[PDB]
């Protein structure tokens, strides 16, 4: 094992590709609610094109840092997140969707110019720096620590992670390796009962004490998730692929 | 742009020029990286993302991108190690040269996986030498960012001659070990200045490893008989003794290379443990 070596430079990396938290504010033209309906979108695009959950958690990290550093108006807001998921299918997908495709989705919203521009764009804005940390790509590490691998926690987990893309207030103010954590230890709590393990605790250094607070926020939002105006979510998280754990009933209290 | 003087044309994959800077004097290795439809290359989004994280002095430097061709600059070296062993045909490379340059290797393969990245395409041509005696692993091109525990990538990873058997009978699931493997057929290919597996087709490499290492049973690999281009057919030929493969090499650098050619990935030695196995107990720099 050189996993604890990966953990360690995750967690340190997780902390350099952290967009700007409050950067919605400065956004003149653009707002939470236009940046939830992207992100829904690009559910539907990803489930669509039979994309890996990587793929989308990676487009919202490189559309975040853009958006930290990039003022847009809303006519624009579909061509950046198409630019974003174009590289993040280039990346970590054996077979990204091409172009003429990406532009396809958008209906012909925009150019295949418009689209090869903007990834360029993206690409200066960004440094080339494409391999970030991920909810996913803690999660499926915190995955090995279960002594008895169980797939509808896995599934749930994974769907309560996706849930937080959608709401820039209030998960932008959390870590993926924290957000990852909650994700994990409500799934587990609500199909077996049981809670953040202690194998865990030393792996991450978090206490249940220490993910109190995103647990509360991921708590509501798990609550609330049938009536969020975005829906795409619960949708993928209903085949059995997942075994429709979108239909589970959420708990009460913790 | 115009800062750069091509010196000459240094090979061609993916053109890279040798050049100098007219303003510093500096001299590097420039990968042009030609996209007119389809925008930035693949191989260039990851290689370049790759490197940007990956600073050892036995990994190559990227040192600027300049974006209507994509203009990659690295460090330059004179020398990459097919060039260097196709030089030593004859006499053969030193003992304590090879040691050093395996060292190296293992090296920054260890800081690679460590920093979540495949190479999957280690083979001398893109292992890069200088004068003071250091190697560097060079063409990211091939490379990927990897998850804990591995999902299923790409199929068509890494050269033939040097192509994991994992890969061959086409496992859902491969990861580090791809490499390790690599890296051992290297070793080979240095001891006794000759490929060590050098198959035309997927169907032959796999034969000159079975030839050579055994034909692999349920006992030395769990699972294989099971494997999706697995055929219960397939000669079951003895396992060789290592005094014939690798003539010269002493006890300490049989078991390393033994090691470092398991068939089962998951037994495999890892370039961590690699690095403190006792053949590396008297290491020097040579050149
Ligand atoms: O034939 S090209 C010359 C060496 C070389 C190659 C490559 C290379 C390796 N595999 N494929 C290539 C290329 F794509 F042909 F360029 N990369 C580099 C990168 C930096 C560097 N500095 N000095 C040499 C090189 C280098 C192989």
């Amino acid at each position: 094992d050189y996993h604890e070596d990966i953990h360690t430079y995750l967690r340190e990396m997780e902390v350099k590709c952290k967009p700007k938290v409050g950067y919605m504010k400065k956004q003149p033209d653009i707002t939470n609610s236009m940046r939830a309906i992207l992100v829904d979108w690009l559910v539907e695009v990803g489930e669509e094109y039979k994309l890996q959950n990587e793929t989308l958690h990676l487009a919202v990290n490189y559309i975040d840092r853009f958006l930290s550093s990039m003022s847009v108006l809303r006519g624009k807001l579909q061509l950046v997140g198409t630019a974003a998921m174009l590289l993040a299918s280039k990346f970590e997908e054996i077979y990204p969707p091409e172009v003429a495709e990406f532009v396809y989705i958008t209906d012909d919203t925009y150019t295949k110019k418009q689209v090869l521009r903007m990834e360029h764009l993206v690409l200066k804005v960004l440094t080339f720096d494409l391999a970030a940390p991920t909810v996913n790509q803690f999660l499926t590490q915190y995955f090995l620590h279960q002594q008895p691998a169980n797939c509808k926690v896995e599934s749930l987990a994974m769907f309560l992670g996706e849930l937080s893309l959608i709401d820039a207030d209030p998960y932008l103010k959390y870590l993926p390796s924290v957000i990852a954590g909650a994700a994990f230890h409500l799934a587990l709590y609500t199909v077996t009962g049981q809670s953040w393990p202690e194998s865990l605790i030393r792996k991450t250094g978090y206490t249940l004490e220490s993910l109190k607070p995103c647990l509360m926020d991921l708590h509501q939002t798990y609550l609330k998730a049938p009536q969020h105006a975005q829906q795409s979510i619960r949708e993928k998280y209903k085949n059995s692929k997942y075994h429709g754990v979108s239909l589970l009933n959420p708990p009460e209290t913790l | 742009m115009e800062n750069f003087q091509k010196v000459e044309k240094i090979g061609e994959g993916t053109v890279v020029y040798k050049a100098r800077n007219k303003l510093t004097g500096e001299v590097v290795a420039l990968k042009k990286i030609r996209l007119d439809t389809e925008g930035v290359p693949s191989t260039a989004i990851r290689e370049i993302s790759l490197l940007k994280e990956l600073n050892h002095p036995n990994i190559v430097k990227l040192l600027d991108v300049i974006h209507n061709k994509l203009y990659l600059v690295f460090e330059f070296l004179h020398q990459d190690l097919k060039k260097f062993m196709d030089a030593s045909a004859l006499t053969g490379i030193p003992l304590p040269l090879i040691k050093s340059y395996l060292f190296q290797l293992l090296q920054g393969l260890a800081f690679c996986h460590s920093h979540r990245v495949l190479h999957r395409d280690l083979k001398p041509q893109n292992l890069l030498i200088n004068t003071e005696g250091a190697i560097k692993l060079a063409d990211f091109g091939l490379a990927r960012a990897f998850g804990v525990p591995v999902r299923t990538y790409t199929h068509e990873v890494v050269t033939l001659w040097y192509r994991a058997p994992e890969i061959l009978l086409g496992c859902k699931y491969y990861s580090t070990a791809v490499d390790i493997w690599s890296l051992g057929c290297i070793f080979a290919e240095m001891v006794t200045r000759r490929a060590l597996f050098p198959g035309d087709s997927e169907i032959d490499q796999l034969f000159r490893i079975f030839r050579t290492l055994g034909t692999p049973d349920e006992v030395v690999w769990p699972g294989v008989t099971s494997m999706p281009d697995y055929k219960p057919s397939f000669p079951k030929w003895a396992r060789q003794d290592f005094s014939k493969v690798v003539p010269p090499l002493d006890e300490d650098g049989r078991s390393l290379l033994s090691q470092m050619l398991h068939y089962d990935p998951n037994k495999r030695i890892s370039a961590k443990a690699a690095l403190a196995h006792p053949f590396f107990q008297d290491v020097t720099k040579p050149v």
